[PDB]
């Protein structure tokens, strides 16, 4: 060619950089990318130390020849939520909120605000989003305190355990203002064995499929 | 009392300036945008032999 | 279409009328 | 940074050897190798080269087809396989890293050598006069001339100074034209235009005595100049 | 209360004396400024490799280097004539929001979500690329990392703060604080004596380097604050924020000189810059696009339509004879 | 020679088919058409599957526009004046068409078999090689099976109960050998190749598809529900669009077999057979060409960012 004998060497190397971009690249789009949010003392420190082991904080983990990356949300302390679309195309958003969460005082104002506005950002909408609830030491023993009209006027019926989750989750699935594309994947489980990742690889392998059937065209 | 001390303080400090108004500051952009303007390759396009794109 | 040869008229008409295919 | 060469010695006419050339303290994966020789008191000359990824490999028309090169990345080491040996292959030989990006200096590290003995259309470059004698303190300009314009289309004209101290290997001064090189003193500087080149020498001090040599890359194979000496 | 009635007749007696002596608006001079026309700019070199969505860029000062930062945890530098990858950088952390070419073109400095800074040296003698020096000291998101020298550089955060520290000892040299929310971006100033950074409280202002003072503050914009720059002469700055408005602010006239904003545009600043002259001034947008204003008249004297998601980031050489966009779509293109 | 009967086409079927040809026709240019503008125009859905469906979608188009209208001119005239050129060219490309269009249902297929066999990142930095040499092995593998039929045909003259007569057809004399085993091997070629194996392939590699998508083993083991019966419906469309292909493709390789099994000569029981078989294989046809159509409508209905893709470009 026209390429003097020291600019093809130049070539050749832009080549080969090229080809070690696109080999590390094959890695990087068949890892899972996690979101983690959560309101404030909700628990975080709790699940992510179920998974098979400052600013941003990244977990690794390899489930089931799955390769997982988790980013926490507790390192940041300016809400502003300018680095939320800096997640988009991610796998899922795991959120996290406790039964107990009226205890520090209210459970309705912020962090039905929160929910809402993960379910209203234009990024986040096409994304599904995980649900957790998973100990089960505490969520029983404060039901039964008193009436929830203190903080929750909008129910004011029979309440057991089971009666209150399922009515907590379907205020939840009344929050959701678009079900057309987003899915939620509530859980309520124990937090005594690794049945939290089982839950996260399952709705990661389903929405992973469901975008591969729109992409494919059938879905 | 000392709160926004400082930051009055700073007011002060921002109410002696060298006041120069945006009649008298608007010169300073235009004579620099008129007097760069033929050397800047993307406001005057470069003849397409010195062009190293 | 398809025939066997020429002296088979019905089969060339057929043909004729047949679609290509 | 370090390149040391292994395998040399006598060999009878018709026989097979092979040199070793081992690094250790730079990205060897990254760099291109070059195998150099030079004549008993004669000159340098290039003999082989192989790219970064053993991609391109490149040898001397002189010796092209007799001689082989293999290279070990994950292993950093550099073979050099000589099948049939005249009487000319006794020489002492030089491996040389060479990386290729904008900017760069890719002749800026030679080795050691080996020394092989045997019993018993080109770019030509001209080297004015072959001894010198001065004395310190005393600026000094040496000159050579090329067959063709090393200037290319892009502005890069590919012309290596070397110097080769006496018991020493060779080191590079000036990679392209004028480019000082890393851990060299600034004194030394190049110009000239197309066919002559000039290397000049401000307040020359007792240890810049040696055989100084110009070489063009520009285009395959590579060829050296005849070798000016400064005599003191 | 006596300190609150006194800030407040101080910021009223501070308004009311740089409105009673402000004659009029950039605009109303400039009118009678001719049009620069339409500044058609095509894509000469398409830059490919980058695997993720593109958060920085920033053009060496040779004019030919680029360095690039993506979501993948690459930093990629592009030699811009030969579209010849010189180098390929492996980020510690893929959340990147900043990064620029150190002024000899010997280091890149280069962050974000991390609160780290880490400064990689290209110059070495191994014919590789190492990580020099990771300034820490941040506790919120890094944006707009800019070498003063090779041992000196401005860094900002989300700590409504920023700093300036000294790259051969590691620690926090000087500290600016004052912003009452996210700081987005800082632009060094041509003399590097003198920075400016907008934050999210809709605020921007101007600090010395030097003594660390809160020389000059400046408000006018309604949302948060993305995108800030100097003028080439380094007596004026532009922001642009999420209120699809660009304003021009001068460092001596205390407030906004003029706006550019539209009503067809909806969607907020991300990116600015401007031309070697100061003429052009280029805005990468939130929609799809990048509006190449007249920063005289306001006018969208020029559109770059490459880029099918938004274009995140601007550059101009040094030289002025390029423009190099980076945006989601994981490509930078390169207009002339 | 006579068979105690004429040989004629009802006018009343002769309306009925132009009707069916019409709308078929108009029906399947709309939606192909839309579809390929759909995956051309969005550069989102620039991809494998999205690329295989385009080359469907072309294939399509292709054989309604080189089949609907040369059939209408030979209901509605009964003569072929135009040459022997592009009668030699014509039968090369339907059945280029039809190659294209049964290769590329079994590459699809495939590429969706795979989207739920290996999940994992089946999408990864795209994969617009890979597809590229598939669509060029296809097509050039299409091409060259329907070379025979750019070799084979020619123009014969004759006399019929004293009309002169020009047919362009398949002359039983040929050069090769081989090419008389092809046209003693015509039909059986053609449902062999183009019906059998696209129907197999496919809905082989659909079967398994839909297995794996349905292949629940632990009872509840998560509360997802609601979304399952959503994969039953997809798979659903996915068995309905092998069936349509199906019984819209068997009457012309059903008529061509009756053809070749009871078709007599040398006595007055033919002629009848001959009359049924030309209304068959019209209506054979046009169904076909109704199942090249029916591809955009199921993909409207059943994916819902085609059914939105499909709206702004119809109502827009």
């Amino acid at each position: 060619c026209t390429l003097s004998a020291e600019d093809k060497a130049a070539v050749e190397r832009s080549k080969m950089i090229d080809r070690n971009l696109r080999e590390d690249g094959e890695k990087a789009a068949r890892e899972v990318k996690l979101l983690l949010l959560g309101a404030g003392e909700s628990g975080k420190s709790t699940i992510v130390k179920q998974m098979k082991i400052t600013g941003i904080v990244e977990t690794h983990f390899t489930f089931k020849d799955l390769h997982f990356k988790m980013f926490d949300v507790g390192g940041q302390r300016s809400e502003r939520k300018k680095w939320i679309h800096c997640f988009e195309g991610v796998t899922a958003i795991i959120f996290c909120v406790a039964l107990s969460d009226y205890d520090l005082v209210n459970r309705m104002h912020e962090s039905m605000k929160l929910f809402d506005s993960i379910c209203n950002n234009k990024w986040f909408t096409d994304t599904s989003i995980i649900l957790f609830l998973n100990k089960k030491d505490l969520f029983e023993e404060k039901i039964k305190k008193s009436p929830l009209t203190i903080c929750y006027p909008e129910y004011a019926g029979s309440n057991t355990y089971e009666e209150a989750a399922a009515y907590i989750q379907c205020q939840f699935e009344d929050l959701n203002k678009r079900k057309d594309t987003k899915e939620i994947y509530t859980h309520f489980t124990c937090a005594t064995d690794t049945k939290n990742v089982q839950f996260v690889f399952d709705a990661v392998t389903d929405v992973i499929i469901k975008n591969n059937l729109k992409d494919c065209g059938l879905f | 009392i000392a709160q926004a001390r400082k930051l009055v303080e700073q007011l002060k400090m921002e109410a002696n300036i060298d006041r120069i108004k945006v009649s008298k500051a608007a010169a300073d952009l235009m004579a620099y945008c008129e007097a760069h303007a033929k050397e800047d390759p993307l406001l005057t396009p470069v003849p397409a032999s010195e062009n190293p794109f | 279409c398809s025939c066997s040869s020429l002296m088979d008229k019905e089969c060339v008409y057929f043909c004729h009328l047949d679609i290509i295919w | 940074v370090q390149l040391v060469e292994s395998g040399g010695g006598l060999v009878q006419p018709g026989g097979s050897r092979k040199l070793s050339c081992s690094a250790s303290g730079f990205a060897f994966s990254s760099f291109g190798m070059h195998w150099v020789r030079q004549a008993p008191e004669k000159g340098l000359e290039w003999v082989a080269y192989i790219s970064s990824g053993s991609g391109t490999i490149y040898y001397a028309d002189t010796v092209k087809g007799r001689f082989t090169i293999s290279r070990d990345d994950p292993k950093n080491t550099l073979f050099l396989q000589m099948t049939s040996l005249r009487s000319e292959d006794t020489a002492m030989y030089y491996c040389v890293r060479s990386i290729y990006y904008y900017g760069s200096s890719p002749f800026d590290f030679w080795g050691q050598g080996t020394t092989l003995t045997v019993s018993s259309s080109d770019i030509v470059m001209t080297q004015a006069t072959s001894s010198v004698p001065v004395t310190p303190g005393e600026s000094v300009s040496i000159s050579c001339r090329s067959s063709k314009s090393l200037l290319h289309s892009n502005g890069n004209t590919y012309l290596y100074w070397f110097l080769q101290r006496p018991g020493q290997s060779p080191q590079l001064l000036i990679y392209r034209m004028s480019n000082l090189a890393s851990g060299v003193p600034d004194r030394f500087s190049g110009s000239g235009s197309g066919t002559a080149f000039t290397l000049t020498i401000s307040r020359l001090e007792a240890e810049d005595v040696g055989v100084y040599y110009c070489m063009q890359h520009l285009e395959y194979p590579l060829t050296f100049g005849a070798g000016t000496k400064l005599e003191l | 209360d006596q300190l609150r009635q006194e800030a407040e007749q101080l910021k009223n007696q501070i308004r009311d004396a740089r409105k009673a002596c402000a004659d009029a608006t950039l605009s109303q001079i400039t009118n009678n400024i001719d049009p620069v026309g339409r500044i058609q700019m095509r894509t000469r070199r398409t830059l490919r490799g980058h695997l993720a969505k593109i958060y920085a860029m920033h053009w060496g000062t040779d004019s030919r280097l680029l360095v690039s930062a993506s979501q993948d945890g690459k930093l990629i530098i592009w030699d811009s004539y030969t579209t010849n990858k010189v180098h390929a950088i492996p980020l510690r952390s893929s959340w990147v929001m900043t990064c620029a070419y150190a002024p000899s073109g010997n280091y890149v400095a280069c962050g974000g979500l991390d609160n780290i800074c880490s400064i990689y040296n290209l110059k070495t003698r191994e014919g590789n690329v190492r990580v020099s020096r990771e300034l820490a000291g941040h506790t919120g998101y890094l944006s707009c990392c800019r070498f003063l020298d090779d041992n000196q550089i401005v860094t900002s955060s989300g700590d409504t703060t920023c700093a300036l520290w000294d790259i051969e000892t590691g620690q926090q040299t000087t500290t600016f604080t004052g912003h009452t929310g996210d700081v987005m971006s800082l632009s060094l100033a041509p003399d590097t004596r003198l920075f400016v950074s907008g934050a999210c409280d809709a605020s921007a202002k101007l600090w010395d380097v030097r003594e660390g003072m809160c020389r000059q503050t400046f408000t006018g914009h309604e949302s948060d604050i993305n995108a800030i720059c100097f003028f080439p002469n380094g007596n004026a700055f532009a922001t642009g924020s999420d209120d699809a408005t660009c304003r021009l602010f001068d460092l001596r006239a205390d407030q906004e000189l003029m706006t550019y904003s539209h009503d067809n545009i909806i969607c907020g600043i991300t990116s600015v810059s401007f031309s070697k002259s100061g003429r052009l001034l280029l805005a990468g947008y939130d929609d799809f696009n990048c509006n190449v204003w007249d920063a005289l008249k306001a006018d969208r004297a020029g559109v770059l339509a490459g880029h099918d998601n938004r274009v995140s980031c601007l550059g101009v050489t040094d030289d002025g004879m390029a423009v190099a966009t980076g945006s989601w779509d994981s490509f930078l293109k390169i207009w002339n | 020679p006579p068979c105690q009967g004429p040989i004629e086409i009802k006018e009343t079927f002769k309306y009925i088919n132009t009707v069916v040809s019409c709308l078929v026709f108009v029906l399947g240019i709309i939606g192909n058409s839309t579809l390929l503008r759909i995956i051309y125009k969005n550069k989102c859905m620039r991809n494998g599957p999205n690329i295989l469906i385009a080359s469907l979608a072309l294939g399509d188009l292709l054989h309604i526009v080189i089949d609907i209208p040369i059939n209408v001119y030979k209901l509605l005239a009964e003569d072929w004046p135009f040459g022997a050129e592009m009668c030699k060219l014509v039968p090369f490309i339907q059945k280029a068409s039809v190659g294209i269009t049964v290769l590329s249902l079994c590459a699809l297929s495939i590429d969706r078999y795979r989207a739920v066999a290996s999940w994992s990142r089946i999408k990864g930095i795209g994969v617009p090689k890979w597809t590229a040499v598939e669509i060029v092995l296809i097509w050039v593998v299409s091409v060259v099976l329907a070379v025979p039929e750019a070799i084979g045909f020619d123009i014969i003259t004759m006399d019929y109960k004293g009309s002169y007569l020009r047919i362009c057809l398949l002359h039983p004399v040929q050069k090769t050998a081989f090419m008389q085993f092809y046209k003693t091997a015509k039909d059986w070629w053609l449902f062999s190749f183009y019906f059998c194996l696209p129907l197999a392939i496919t809905a082989f590699f659909y079967t398994l598809m839909t297995c794996e998508m349905l292949r629940k083993k632990s009872g509840m083991q998560i509360a997802l529900n609601d979304h399952l019966k959503q994969r039953r419906e997809v798979a659903k469309t996915v068995f309905c669009l092998v069936l349509v292909f199906a019984l819209c493709w068997l009457p012309l390789h059903l008529s061509r077999i009756l053809k070749l099994t009871l078709y007599n000569q040398n006595d007055p029981n033919r002629c009848e057979l001959l009359s049924f078989l030309l209304v068959l294989d019209y209506i054979g046809i046009n169904m076909a060409s109704l199942n090249s159509c029916i591809n955009p409508i199921a993909l409207y209905l059943v994916s819902k960012r085609f059914k939105n893709c499909f709206k702004s470009c119809l109502c827009c």
